[PDB]
């Protein structure tokens, strides 16, 4: 499932919204700008693409090294994607949720005090 | 490989193996376990294989320019040449002498020990001794950008050796 | 007036789509040719009626049609980077012989490099072959690059410059064919000259076996040796390599053949210090009555640019004195101080043989 | 003498036909300039430069058309439209991303008087 019934049944609006942004493949990095309208962009397909940007996005929001969306037909810029990075390497880097509160200290005062005022304070 | 009648599987040049209905004309003799067969653009239809073969790219020979080194330097020993004479020209083309004694001659030749150079001197020197097609390639010559062409090149190199 | 409409009619020719290049292999029959695109797929296709007999070839680059994949017209090659290697220039002749030392080393690559073009008959009549390679290491002094560099463009306007940054390429680097491409266009220049600088990086040693990056270093070395092992122009082309220390060459490059000549640099002598002086004068001028021997003697075992720095450092002390020239008393001050500061940084001049 | 203004209208009208071909300079094509004549087999003469594509494919197209051979030595970065393979303009400058500009720094908050 009953939770998976309405879950799977939502594809009717999906396919309607699947037609837009379907062309965003793939993520591409730009290179330089000679003029305002036209920028050179490079994609993971190894093929570099010079193109202008759609009227929906302002030209000032495009900065060198920004991964943006694309329309594979027209190759024009679609929507910017903030993350450039990174393959793996995040899961061991990211740490979440608490544990081991301050009550576990073993009586050291000045030590834990002066290292508390460097960060928490 | 030939899986069954009327159809067989064929790897594409891009590396993706394709399962294609064979043409109803010749189902057998030119099939072969491993061969390069022409396919249609869209349908990838099995029609005709190579003779074999058109061989492959690069080239062979080029060692026939002459002169290099004369073998008469070891001609005085005759103790060294007797083992060489039995290990060179007789293993090249001889037939009835093998099955008689029953010893199967190996193809293995491994040259280590440089320095010094040695080697290619005795290579072009064999060209003076006997005449044969010499396939000369660097160990890195078949390294390419795709891994699908690699298995075909070394196959086309060794399949002309038996041919 | 009407030339604009001519360019408009040229845009009608721009409507034609570009065809796809390919490399032929061989031919099964006259009606079946085997071509292979640069992308790597092979195609057995038919041919059209407008081509000629020169299309067949023994595996020469051709262009394939966008539909029948038939060959229209064959383009020889294309190279983007070549022009950046075309622009290398060095003077001398005189400026090469003006380096002041070593005297016999100027007499070395003079007849070794420049002479084969002007008088090739001298070597072939006697029967002596010119060297096919050389190696210049350092720095016991300076002149590792300049010695081969000035004779490089002195042969003719012909030269091809190679930087070690182009060998590393990228992940799964395709420069294996670019080392072939760069040397292919090096043979476009005759007689060719080949440079290699800072090989202590791309010359990776197989003594202690490391990551496969050391293997692809050897593969790039294979691309160097292959074309230079020809079967093609060999005695005519002169290859040059340079290194900080020649322990990176491995027993292959340490051997002659590939790397033939090994030459180091020595220091000048007395009354020869006045010789190398005259060519270091150049743009910088000083007071009329002077003796330069105090200047150069206080700095011993220095780079030609270091002594050139001492002349400018003594000249940049003039603007503090608001005068054009300076007396030699303040000279020796700025000369001795800076020179003794360079000697403390002179460590690691010992190089393996 | 006034026919210059008459033809000036049709070249701007046909330049508008170039505008729809100038939107957009869809992809990057590495340029290699070449000059060759092919005898046939009446005579066809013209300048044709071999072109690249960053997709790893290589193509063959006549010399552009629009911007002439005056610029430049064989380049890259130029725009070209889809499969039509025509380059409208030669676009600078070089490449790429952080390789072009390592870091952009305006000016520090401190001055040399701080030592």
């Amino acid at each position: 499932a009953p939770p998976a019934l309405w879950d799977l049944a939502a594809d009717k609006q999906t396919l309607q919204s699947e037609q837009p942004l379907q062309v965003a493949r793939c993520t591409k990095i730009i290179n330089a700008d000679s003029e305002d309208p036209k920028y050179i962009i490079n994609v993971k397909q190894f093929a570099k693409f010079v193109v202008d940007l759609s009227d929906q996005v302002a030209p000032t929001d495009i900065e060198e090294g920004m991964r943006v969306g694309v329309d594979r037909n027209k190759y024009q810029i679609h929507i910017p994607l903030p993350p450039k990075i990174d393959p793996t390497v995040t899961m061991m880097q990211v740490e979440e949720k608490p544990d081991v509160t301050y009550s576990d200290v073993g009586g050291c005062k000045e030590q834990i005090e002066k290292l508390r005022e460097v960060v928490e304070t | 490989e030939a899986v069954d009648q009327n159809t067989a599987i064929v790897g594409s040049t891009t590396g993706s193996n394709y399962y294609v209905r064979i043409l109803s004309t010749i189902d057998r003799e030119l099939l072969k376990p491993n061969a390069s067969v022409a396919l249609h653009k869209h349908s990838n239809a099995l029609v005709d294989v190579l003779p074999p073969e058109a061989d492959s790219s690069i080239m062979m020979l080029t060692s026939d320019q002459k002169p290099d080194v004369m073998y008469a330097d070891i001609g005085g020993m005759d103790i060294q040449k007797q083992e060489v004479r039995e290990a060179v020209e007789l293993p090249l083309t001889h037939f009835e002498l093998y099955k008689q004694i029953g010893i199967d001659p190996p193809r293995g030749v491994l040259m280590y020990g440089p320095p010094g150079c040695g080697k290619t001197m005795l290579a072009k020197a064999v060209a003076h001794h006997t005449t044969a097609a010499f396939i000369r390639v660097v160990g890195s010559e078949f390294v390419q950008k795709y891994l699908g062409e690699g298995p075909r090149m070394v196959r086309d190199v060794f399949r002309l050796a038996k041919e | 007036t009407k030339q604009y409409e001519k360019s408009e009619n040229d845009l009608k020719a721009l409507q034609s789509v570009g065809q796809i290049v390919g490399e032929v292999l061989k031919q099964l029959t006259e009606e079946k040719f085997i071509v292979k695109a640069t992308n790597g797929p092979r195609y057995v296709v038919g041919c059209r009626r407008q081509l000629d007999k020169s299309k067949l070839k023994p595996g020469t680059r051709v262009a394939l049609d966008m539909t029948t994949l038939t060959i229209m017209r064959y383009l020889p090659r294309e190279v983007d980077p070549l022009v950046y290697n075309m622009s290398h220039e060095d003077p001398g002749n005189v400026s090469y012989s003006e380096i002041g030392g070593l005297s016999e080393q100027i007499r070395e690559l003079r007849e070794v490099i420049e002479l084969p073009l002007t008088n090739p008959e001298l070597f072939q009549r006697v029967g002596i072959i010119p060297p096919k390679g050389c190696l210049l290491y350092g720095p016991p002094g300076t002149g590792k690059t300049l010695l081969a560099r000035a004779v490089a463009s002195q042969l003719d306007c012909n030269f091809l410059k190679v930087v070690s940054s182009s060998i590393v390429d990228k992940y799964i680097g395709e420069s294996a064919r670019l080392i072939r491409e760069m040397f292919n266009y090096a043979r476009d220049h005759q007689p060719c000259i080949i440079f290699m600088d800072e090989i202590d990086a791309i010359g990776g040693r197989r003594f202690s076996e490391g990551t496969s990056a050391d293997r692809e270093i050897q593969r790039t070395l294979m691309e160097l040796l292959n074309q230079m092992d020809g079967f093609d122009t060999l005695h005519r082309v002169k290859m040059i390599m340079a290194t900080n220390r020649p322990d990176t060459l491995d027993p292959a490059l340490l051997r002659p053949g590939r790397l033939d000549r090994k030459i180091h640099i020595d220091l000048p002598n007395e009354q020869a210090r006045l010789d190398i002086l005259k060519i270091h004068a150049g743009p910088i001028t000083k007071h009329g009555e002077i003796d330069y021997e105090a200047i150069v003697k206080l700095s011993d075992g220095f780079n030609g640019a270091d002594l050139r720095n001492v002349c400018t450092e003594a000249g940049m002390f003039a603007i503090r004195a608001d005068h054009d020239f300076v007396v030699q008393e303040d000279f020796m001050k700025a000369v001795r101080k800076v020179a003794d500061s360079k000697k403390l940084e002179s460590k690691l001049d010992y190089k393996p043989v | 003498t006034h026919e210059l203004q008459a033809m000036k209208d049709k070249i701007k009208e046909n330049s508008e036909k170039i505008k729809v071909n100038k939107t957009l300079p869809y992809l990057v094509s590495n340029v290699i300039e070449l000059l060759d004549v092919d005898p046939n087999d009446s005579q066809r003469k013209g300048k044709c430069a071999v072109i690249k594509t960053s997709t790893r494919q290589t193509y063959f197209l006549p010399v552009i058309g629009l911007v002439d051979a005056e610029k430049l030595k064989p380049g890259d970065l130029v725009g070209v439209n889809k499969d039509s393979y025509l380059i409208l303009e030669t676009l600078p400058t070089e490449y790429d991303s952080r390789v072009k500009a390592m870091e952009v720094d305006e000016r520090p908050t401190e001055q040399y008087s701080d030592i």
